[PDB]
RNA sequence: AUUGCCGCGAAGCUACCAUCCGCUGGAUUAUGGCUGAACGCCUCUAAGUCAGAAUCCAUGCUAGAACGCGGUGAUUUCUUUGCUCCACACAAUAUAGAUGGAUACGAAUAAGGCGUCCUUGUGGCGUCGCUGAACCAUAGCAGGCUAGCAACGGUGCACUUGGCGGAAAGGCCUUGGGUGCUUGCUGGCGAAUUGCAAUGUCAUUUUGCGUGGGGAUAAAUCAUUUGUAUACGACUUAGA
RNA sequence: AAGCGUUCAUAGCGACAUUGCUUUUUGAUUCUUCGAUGUCGGCUCUUCCUAUCAUACCGAAGCAGAAUUCGGUAAGCGUUGGAUUGUUCACCCACUAAUAGGGAACGUGAGCUGGGUUUAGACCGUCGUGAGACAGGUUAGUUUUACCCUACUGAUGAAU
RNA sequence: AAGCGUGUUACCUAUACUCUACCGUCAGGGUUGAUAUGAUGCCCUGACGAGUAGGCAGGCGUGGAGGUCAGUGACGAAGCCUAGACCGUAAGGUCGGGUCGAACGGCCUCUAGUGCAGAUCUUGGUGGUAGUAGCAAAUAUUCAAAUGAGAACUUUGAAG
RNA sequence: ACUAAUCGAACCAUCUAGUAGCUGGUUCCUGCCGAAGUUUCCCUCAGGAUAGCAGAAGCUCGUAUCAGUUUUAUGAGGUA
RNA sequence: CGUGAAAUUGUUGAAAGGGAAGGGCAUUUGAUCAGACAGGCCAGCAUCAGUUUUGGUGGCA
């Protein structure tokens, strides 16, 4: 129902969220997507790393620059995934693309919004309890992606002044829960909680 | 018609990058900017706001020559005219149909409205 | 089928594309790392290429069928003049990579660098930075905050200096401008450092010492449009071959049904952005200074500069660095020297370099004199007139 | 004498025929190990884990996306009165698609949130979830005019106080009073005929044009010139 | 796995059998091309494969050392100079860390060369009455075009 | 599991199946003392519709011929142009507008040198290529004046 | 080899539109039907004749004669 | 030098344009165009008919 749906990317399969938002950006649902590099792929991360070199290894044999372009971020790595999922050569799939953006961390302006989930595509629901899983972070690092310290860095950052936002508005969130306990077991309350309120 | 021309710092003013210097046109051109401009102050315009407001280039009929290749062959050997003409001109300076509905929502923003 | 007789490859591939260069001074990709405890000091420095000369000196190489016995070595003298300081730029770390946050600039320029910033001087107003000089009016608040933003924020603080190139004998009089990282301290530190230093020149003793291995970044000499045969060093073809022999042969095998990026093919030679590293100083001298071509086993009171002047260059006025052996570029081309990325101790390096004797007769042929009173002690009086 | 021939011959070009220079970190393979079950023993393996190849990825080096980006300088009147910002007035232009609100901890999931207390912990106790089926908002000619009661709250709008925010900050939090509304409650008046429905028009983009209110007063290219450049373009210099 | 290996099947081998892989051999086929896809070899040059000759790190040995041999990861990096032959192939000399094997239209002829096959001249031998024949020998015997598109190498450049 | 084996349902969509309409084809019928004059007509009923080579049928178009429309036309025939209009499944037909200047149609019949995208088709015309390849053998031109609209190139002088 | 850019029999014209089992092309629309590459013979094997498959014209009659089917009864066969 | 087609070309106008272009079905947008008031256009509801699709519920074996 939202205008823009932010979608925290930590502990996602990245294939099945990938689906997920490509048939919401055809759709025509504008989707941001954050922590890109908290994404998860299912098996090893060896096997991830076996698959990565593999497709590192084709390019076009007489220009390698005209090839397959292998973008090593983690937001890529999704963005390539979701790709192939859009068809992306027609103008209604350079629509749907434009409607998403995929970060790295939690930029501004999407520190101070809502982050949801999709558990369609979440990692601890799908996945079976003891199957290895590969971390996107890790895996960009493995094959050449420069800026995990430097995302690793800012995350810390904008984790303590959320914890201070959130330590202020649990504290708020308590004056109003006790007031609205006081108000109770009033006439108009009582009246209230006779229609489901 | 510039396939395979040379590159130049004087097509820079115009965007572009191959531009030359064809005297015989420019010549060409020039006398019939003279005559055109002798027709307009004899006609008793005014040559200030003078501008040219149409140039037109089209093929004559060509001109044939012959030009010998190797093994005892002829090949055409073309002029290709023009016919060239331009004028100069002097610069100078609903009912709506609404229906019933868009009548009165218009009557009804009226005397709701001043 | 297979190549029937192996043989390396013709060319480097990672030197690639073969094109020129972008710019004629050569962009610092690399910067030393940076030790917060040592004191600020500048990464790199901005000389002029003059020329070439050799050298005498004792070789301290134990093991070596030639120790404590002399060599002779060519080496690269560069014109170094002290570099101006004129702007400090903060750098904020991002995971797209560095950026720029904010620069602030010196309240006064000089001519040299405010021609930089035009391409037609003579004509213009000669405008730049006069309202921005103004931020400096009351007490420079506008210019104090944009400084304190560095402190705050800038992981990475770099320099800008530009040469003196005035005091060359080259007729530019544009200056070249730079960025230089400044490594030592804290980032608050650095901004201090570097504001200290506005309208401030820093010496070439400053930033290097003689021994130490430097690199060099600059730009290779340009020779235009290049055939094959001297581009790539591909093999000449043999004598009775029809339609020309400076070429390669085959350009490919019928599949792929293209080209390769790899195949060596004629186009642009030289001019080229490179960065050659592991060049020892062997002088750090000075301008200002009367015998900067004399030892301590010479004692010759003569300068760098050899007879007749640097052959297209002129003389050396300035300081100076001399290095080991040669470097990318040809004379008057602009060069940036930099710090050693690593520590080296292969002792080759640390290994103190002490000259015995440098010549200074004329590059401007088989040149056998000197000095011009050496000159006169062997070939005597002559005819012309007094 | 088509460079007449011979010796030398600077400059330029140039030679493993000359000289200089060619970086150091991580992760791994094979393999060898640790701890260790399965299988009361054993076991490099299953879960965990160490070392480790001319391997791989970085550091470094080359190019720099001609539809990736940042910082900074100066930005044309005494020149058919130009440029720029703001405000309001009309025109035009379009819309990958407003139609109450994108409503911010972090971390785990064989665990957590919230609240409470203490001996402030990997604490005691209580409580919750089993979906946002939520919370917030939400009545009034697309929301009018007007009278009061109760409270001193809510909310809008500008003016304003201070503070924080650089990842792409361009937003968040506040202070003070002022000017509105308030459906917390009780009233009085108005609506009609768009005719039994017709999006029945309420949004946000761009560019003009006019008016009135601030603000600033350049360069680039060609031509000439250099040769660190060069097939031509291009490059790199100079010129009141 | 019967045997060889001093004893000992499997260090290294391995009979009788038997299961496969490969498409650089040659056969088999005749699907594409006969209004023509230039034909052997060499030269040049790039890249790919690994069934690894060398170099790295290793496991095993009938591994004391040295030298070797079998095996793993591994194609990152190299893999030569010559006499004779048109040779592919081969063989010898020699250097070497090594002189591994192959592909790419049996890579590569508008890139060359043209020694070979395979036009027409000519000689020989055998064969044929003869004209003539010979995957038998010998000698001589025109190697054409790019300015188009793409690719590649370099070089400009509108629009912000 | 979005993998493998298996089981259950829901659901998606073919020019196929069911129903309806319209077209055509085939078949079987109806209809004359006004069939309320179209009997190769009109109407009823049912079924059917792929198609190279090929067969057949009904039509469309072109040059000329007999007849008719006492047809059209200098107040504009024919021809040509026309992202203007209408009819026909279609071959095609008709109309408007522009250009134009002297003839031409409808219908019933007769007749044929009667319909083109191809034939390395014939003749003629024209492009892209392309302002491209090129205009480089024979040693070599230069200054001034005169002429002239215009002089590297003509003339004269000087010179090499 | 040469005999006018022509030679293992020149050139010009005619016979001559020489013959071709072979190559190429063969010009409007719609409707209905709709194949064969198999039999025999042939100096036959890139071709023909022949039969077959196909269309067209119908005719004699008007639900028969039938039938790429089964059942019942009765044969035959020498493959698994 | 009657008419004066096509190929090809100039100018003007419109439009589209990230390694062709052209085509089919459908619709949006723009431009352009015919006819009719003696019913022409587009719809809404009700009661039916034909063919279907999806619910609720009753009675029996
Ligand atoms: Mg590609
Ligand atoms: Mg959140
Ligand atoms: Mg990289
Ligand atoms: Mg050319
Ligand atoms: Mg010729
Ligand atoms: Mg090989
Ligand atoms: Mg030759
Ligand atoms: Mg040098
Ligand atoms: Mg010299
Ligand atoms: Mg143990
Ligand atoms: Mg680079
Ligand atoms: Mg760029
Ligand atoms: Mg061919
Ligand atoms: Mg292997
Ligand atoms: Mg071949
Ligand atoms: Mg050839
Ligand atoms: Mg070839
Ligand atoms: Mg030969
Ligand atoms: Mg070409
Ligand atoms: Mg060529
Ligand atoms: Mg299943
Ligand atoms: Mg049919
Ligand atoms: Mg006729
Ligand atoms: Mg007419
Ligand atoms: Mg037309
Ligand atoms: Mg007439
Ligand atoms: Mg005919
Ligand atoms: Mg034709
Ligand atoms: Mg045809
Ligand atoms: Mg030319
Ligand atoms: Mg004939
Ligand atoms: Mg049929
Ligand atoms: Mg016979
Ligand atoms: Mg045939
Ligand atoms: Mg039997
Ligand atoms: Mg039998
Ligand atoms: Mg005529
Ligand atoms: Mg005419
Ligand atoms: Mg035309
Ligand atoms: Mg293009
Ligand atoms: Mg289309
Ligand atoms: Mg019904």
């Amino acid at each position: 129902v939202e205008p823009v749906v932010v979608i925290d990317g930590k502990g996602h399969l990245v294939g099945r969220l990938a689906s997920v938002v490509a048939k919401q950006l055809l759709n025509g649902q504008k989707i941001v997507v954050v922590r890109a590099e908290e994404l998860n792929i299912s098996g090893e991360f060896f096997r991830n790393k076996l698959k990565y070199h593999d497709f590192l290894r084709k390019a076009t044999a007489f220009n390698k620059t005209r090839g397959p372009f292998h973008f090593r971020a983690p937001s890529r790595i999704f963005y390539k995934a979701l790709r192939g999922m859009v068809s992306h050569k027609t103008a209604r799939g350079k629509a749907a693309l434009e409607r998403l953006k995929v970060f790295e961390g939690i930029p501004p302006p999407y520190d101070k919004k809502k982050r949801v989930v999709v558990p369609q595509a979440l990692r601890v629901l799908r996945l079976k309890p003891g199957r290895k899983y590969t971390t996107l972070g890790k895996l960009s690092t493995s094959v050449g992606w420069k800026y995990e310290d430097v995302v690793a860095k800012l995350e810390a950052k904008r984790k303590v002044s959320s914890a201070e936002y959130y330590a202020k508005k649990r504290a708020f969130t308590k004056k109003v829960a006790s007031a609205n306990a006081t108000a109770a077991e009033s006439d108009v309350a009582k009246q209230l909680a006779a229609l489901g309120y | 018609f510039n396939s395979s021309i040379g590159r130049t710092a004087q097509g820079k003013e115009f965007g572009v990058t191959k531009a030359r210097w064809p005297a015989k046109s420019v010549k060409f051109v020039q006398g019939l900017l003279q005559n055109a401009a002798a027709n307009a102050e004899a006609k008793g315009l005014d040559a200030t706001k003078l501008y040219v407001s149409h140039i037109q280039v089209n093929q004559a009929p060509k001109q044939r020559r012959r030009t010998y290749r190797a093994h005892g062959r002829i090949n055409k050997y073309e002029s290709s005219p023009s016919h060239i003409e331009l004028v100069v001109t002097e610069k100078e300076e609903k009912v709506v149909r609404l229906t019933s509905r868009q009548r009165g929502r218009i009557a009804a923003q009226k005397r709701i409205a001043a | 089928s297979h190549r029937k007789y192996e043989a390396p490859r013709h060319g480097h591939l990672g030197f690639l594309p073969r094109k020129r260069a972008a710019s004629i001074r050569a962009r610092v990709k690399a910067f030393p790392k940076d030790d917060r405890s040592k004191p600020v000091a500048l990464t790199s420095f901005l000389g002029y290429k003059a020329g070439m000369t050799t050298i005498v000196r004792d070789l301290d190489r134990p093991g070596s069928k030639f120790h404590k016995r002399e060599v002779v070595e060519a080496v690269t003298v560069v014109d170094t003049p002290p570099v101006v300081v004129v702007g400090v730029v903060g750098y904020v770390e991002t995971p797209r990579g560095l950026r720029s946050l904010t620069t602030v600039w010196a309240e006064h320029l000089s001519d040299e660098v405010k021609r930089r910033f035009y391409k037609n001087w003579y004509k213009s107003k000669k405008k730049a930075f006069t309202k921005y000089s103004a931020k400096y009016a009351q007490d420079g608040a506008g210019i104090e905050r944009e400084l304190a933003r560095i402190k705050k924020y800038a992981s990475v603080v770099r320099v800008l200096v530009h040469t003196q190139i005035r005091k060359t004998p080259l007729a530019q009089k544009k200056a070249h401008l730079a960025e230089i990282q400044l490594n030592g301290g804290s980032i608050s530190e650095k901004v201090d450092w570097a504001r200290e230093h506005f309208e401030k020149t820093v010496a070439v003793d400053s930033v290097f010492e003689q021994n130490e291995m430097i690199d060099a970044i600059a730009v290779t000499k340009g020779h235009g449009f290049e055939g094959v045969t001297h581009r790539w060093g591909t093999k000449k073809l043999p004598r009775k071959t029809h339609r020309g022999l400076r070429k390669v042969a085959c350009i490919g095998a019928w599949h792929p049904a293209h080209v390769m990026w790899s195949v060596a093919r004629a186009g642009q030679r030289g001019y080229h952005s490179r960065t050659s590293i592991n060049h020892k100083i062997y002088r750090v001298g000075k301008g200002d200074d009367e015998a900067n071509g004399a030892t301590s086993f010479d004692r010759t009171k003569k300068t760098i500069t050899p007879m007749g002047g640097f052959v297209h260059y002129g003389e050396i006025k300035n300081d100076f660095i001399m290095v080991k052996g040669c470097i990318p570029g040809n004379r008057k081309r602009i060069v940036t020297l930099r710090k050693s990325l690593y520590t080296n101790t292969s002792r080759k390096a640390l290994e103190e370099v002490s000259l015995k004797w440098i010549d200074t007769a004329s590059k401007f042929g088989k040149g056998r004199f000197q000095t011009p009173a050496e000159k006169h002690a062997f070939m005597g009086t002559l005819k012309k007139d007094l």
